[PDB]
């Protein structure tokens, strides 16, 4: 289904990327989401976002240029920012120099959203 | 009644091989009077000759050529006749038209 | 001649000296017989002593 | 991670051949006349290339934190 | 219309002799050119746009080069003599209904599976001479074959008088009692008719026929009432149809194999033969041979075809002309 | 037919004579083998 | 061919072939962890 | 060729005339006929398969009636004299670059926002003279414009000698200098040149041109080298492909508007206009009014075509045929 995994050779191989797909948007879906997990029990996804490691990778926000030439990232979105980083590791997932590749690329644009997400917080509440 | 074989017509209509009255089994015999001699193991030999490309079997490339031509042609051969045992009890009622 | 010429090549270009060189070997599509073949070539040796 | 068009090529091929060792026919009843991608009996060259390539990587000099090594 | 071939066919039109190249000037042109070793023949023919050859025939691998006449591919249209059989009864029997069934077999379709039963019929009446039951029936039986609603032609149908004997007066499904005006009539002659024609697209096909006759009683027996013998042929459709659809499938030996599929789109080929004029066919049938382990033949023909005028001169021009440039016994027809 | 009919369907269009056709197919043109690693049917006769 | 012998016995003729078959390949998110 | 029609517009090929309806036996004959009392007008005509009949004009209904020759109806390709500028130079100055430019302008496509550029180089010598520049010039343009290996031609280069002086000297590709021997040289023609044509599916049109000059430097003044005026046609396209195509478009009129469209299923009308002969064209305009509220006229119009040789002795019979049947005052030509 092609979405994050390498399906080869009889086997399903993942690098750990989630692309949930398929749903649509939060207020489209009669559930309102993909119910990944109930693990908050309400755990909900939509077709953009993506899932590294239980962390949500989110498509509705977007990618100041203040983070941008900090914490380098090339998509135009942290869903696509995401989508990008993944992209050595999607095709040699029992690869230990991408593993590590990828777990230190994710960190990354999880301190990128967070500090988006604490700066819009202020400026919301300022 | 097959008037593609049949080309002689009956003066009454149709083809003249349709006057004709056969009656073949007369009785009963015990063993098939009337039987298809087929040779045991003699499958037709479906055979191609070709040359780089085959046609039928769809094959690009051959290994072994018979000629050096695009060509591919079949060669299929059947050996078969057909017995019967008593033609006595068997009579037939021919119209003389077809002049025997 | 072969392409398309309905006039003659001139006398021209039949003469001594010219040089004639390989394109191709065209054939039909159907039954089709063959043409065309395969040139090569040799090396030649040197020397020096001792 | 075969495409449908690559099973309509493996389906498109020869499955059959004819007999073999205008043809002149002898033997009677056993009658006999006298790097290409299939092998006269229905198979298909699968060709494996296995090569080691190139990769740029990068050795990374840091420092643990709790002991500086 | 789709002939058989021997590997290939290509057709030549001979509307002209120039006895060298640079004399082609108008379409349809022919020069047979040959060296003074005789060991190639080829023809450079006027094409509508250049100068064309042919391949080029080895003298040594020529196998028959024999060449027809223009009456030898006539087909002739057959003929009935339908009259009373005299043994039966002479005169006919004066309250019978005295019918004749045609019995048609290539119909609309191939297959002599496909027919078609057409008939006459005519009611004979006391005092009626056997001349007044022919003038009755050729009408009746033009009136069902010769009609004017009929999908195809079918039949021509004649009578014949017993003083000219000669010369057939054509009944058809306009002409009257009062039209056909003699007291001899003693046949009903019923001919073949020249199917439509179509170039390249309805081959010349004829549906043949067999006039039966129908069981009509005296002294009690149902007699068979008449006789039908097949007498000889005097017209034949001529031989512009089968040279007209012979140029429209050897020229896509050399040119374009599709005639219209797709028309804003297609190579209109210009052809040279009057489809209303005879024509004569030579056939040079030869091959081609190699020098190896693999030699043998790649069996060729080239047909030539010149206009017949009556007595053959156009083609025995194209005879005289290839048999002193390659020394062929071609025989001049 | 020409070959073995075409296996490449659905499953609802492989109705009772595309069965038959494939069954008639292995009647007519399976007695010729360029096996690759067998004998000859002759051949193994003679052993016998 | 031949459908009898002489012995009185019938040619059983028993053809096996691997047909192709049209599956499909579904990723379901399970709803009690993600896996 | 898609023309315009006020409305419809029918066209009858008139290859021979008689004067009895029972006269007409090949295709193409046609008959003027009308009342005695003049007020209907229609020609019946023979079909290749059926005699047809027109519309019935009426003769107090008719707008005009005027016959058109065949010169009328000739594309006269257009000729540009090339000659040395005499104020420049008369003779070619050493060591300067003449380079004329042929500016095309419908060369596909419709617009003139399609154009093509064609050009010519001579580098001229200190012992060049005029004569020997356009000797030079000519066999460098038919270097660049007629080679055999493009797909159209689009203009015809020609020399002119002063001592003939109106005979052309055709230059080509094929052509040398040593084939022009002659030292009296005085101008360059370049004449336009005949676009191929399929009958339906192309239309005859042509490509203009215009030639210009580059500038060279004769005394410190960048002057262009050359002046090009038009001087009066002697070569004219034929009639013959510009009436073919006229009879192709309105052989849908009365016959089918599915030419060839499924190529196995349709309808062939055949078309009795010989491309190769040229054609005298009467046209009769005329309208339909009706009895009491259509008083809209259906303005329509039917064209007739007779192929002349020299003297227009068809088109003058059959201009003659018709105001003796009708009473009309159609011009003889």
């Amino acid at each position: 289904a092609f979405g994050g995994w390498l399906n080869t050779q009889g086997g399903d191989f993942t690098n750990g990327v989630t692309f949930i797909n398929e749903g649509g948007s939060h207020e489209e879906n009669p559930y309102q989401g993909i119910q990944i997990g109930v693990d908050g029990a309400p755990n909900l996804v939509e077709q953009g976002e993506v899932v590294y490691d239980d962390y949500v990778f989110s498509d509705r926000m977007e990618i100041p240029d203040d983070i941008r030439k900090e914490y380098k990232l090339r998509g135009k979105t942290f869903a696509k920012a995401a989508k990008s980083a993944q992209r050595e590791s999607e095709e040699r997932p029992n690869d230990p120099l991408s593993t590590k590749g990828l777990q230190a690329a994710m960190e990354r644009i999880a301190t990128a959203q967070e500090e988006a997400r604490q700066r819009k917080e202020a400026h919301r509440e300022g | 009644d097959d008037p593609v074989r049949n080309k002689i017509l009956h003066p009454m209509g149709g083809v003249a091989f349709s006057y004709r009255y056969d009656i073949w089994y007369i009785g009963t015999m015990d063993q098939p009077n009337i039987f298809k001699c087929k040779i045991k193991g003699d499958n037709e030999y479906r055979g191609y000759q070709w040359g780089i490309r085959n046609p039928f079997t769809g094959q690009k490339g051959n290994p072994y050529m018979s000629f050096d031509e695009d060509s591919a042609v079949i060669h299929r051969m059947a050996t078969l006749g057909v017995c019967v045992l008593d033609p006595t009890r068997t009579m037939s009622l021919i119209p003389a038209i077809l002049q025997g | 001649l072969m392409g398309g010429n309905t006039q003659g090549v001139p006398a021209e270009r039949l003469q001594q000296g010219e040089r004639f060189s390989i394109e191709f070997a065209p054939v039909e599509k159907e039954l089709s017989r063959k043409v065309g073949d395969v040139r090569f070539t040799s090396p030649v040796s040197m020397r020096n002593e001792w | 991670v075969l495409s449908p068009k690559d099973i309509k090529y493996i389906e498109t091929m020869p499955d059959y051949i004819g007999q073999g060792a205008d043809e002149i026919t002898v033997r009677d009843g056993t009658y006999f006349f006298d790097l290409l991608p299939y092998d006269l009996a229905g198979n298909l060259r699968v060709l494996r290339l296995y090569w080691k390539s190139k990769r740029k990587i990068l050795k990374v000099k840091s420092y643990d934190p709790e002991t500086g090594e | 219309m789709v002939i058989s071939i021997n590997q290939v066919r290509q057709l030549y039109v001979a509307k002209a002799l120039k006895a060298n190249t640079a004399a082609l000037t108008t379409a349809g042109d022919i020069v047979p050119k040959a060296d003074t070793a005789k060991t190639t023949l080829y023809f450079q023919s006027m094409s509508p746009a250049g100068i064309v050859a042919s391949d080029k025939i080895n003298l040594k691998h020529v196998l028959y080069a024999k060449a027809t006449p223009s009456e030898a591919l006539a087909h002739k249209l057959v003929r009935y003599s339908v009259t009373l059989d005299a043994d039966v009864s002479a005169t006919p029997v004066a309250g019978q209904n005295y019918i004749l069934r045609l019995a048609f077999r290539q119909y609309i379709g191939l297959s002599e599976e496909d027919q078609y039963f057409k008939y006459g019929e005519v009611i004979a009446r006391s005092g009626m001479t056997a001349s007044d039951f022919y003038k009755k029936m050729a009408i009746s039986l033009a009136k069902n074959l010769e009609n004017k609603t009929e999908s195809t032609p079918l039949v021509n149908i004649y009578l014949i008088s017993a003083a000219a004997a000669s010369t057939d007066v054509p009944v058809t499904s306009a002409t009257k009692e009062s039209d056909l005006t003699a007291t001899d009539y003693n046949q009903i002659i019923i001919e073949e008719t020249e199917q439509p024609w179509v170039l390249g697209m309805m081959p010349q096909a004829f549906i043949p026929f067999t006039p039966q006759f129908l069981t009509i009683t005296v002294d009690g027996e149902d007699r068979l009432w008449g006789v039908a013998t097949v007498v000889t042929p005097t017209k034949t459709v001529p031989d512009g149809h089968l040279i007209a659809d012979l140029e429209y499938f050897c020229m896509g030996a050399r040119g374009d194999i599709y005639r219209g599929m797709g028309y804003p789109n297609i190579i209109k080929t210009t052809y040279l033969v009057d489809p209303g004029a005879v024509y004569d066919v030579l056939d040079i049938h030869y091959f081609y041979t190699g020098s190896n382990e693999s030699v043998q033949k790649s069996e060729k023909t080239i047909t030539l075809v010149a206009v017949d005028d009556g007595s053959h001169t156009a083609m025995n021009a194209l005879i005289g002309a290839i048999n002193t440039a390659s020394g062929l016994t071609i025989a001049t027809l | 037919f020409l070959n073995f009919p075409r296996q490449m369907l659905p499953f609802s269009k492989k109705t009772k004579q595309w069965r038959k056709d494939c069954l008639l197919w292995a009647n007519q043109k399976t007695f010729f083998n360029y096996s690759l690693v067998r004998k000859s049917v002759i051949h193994k006769k003679i052993n016998y």
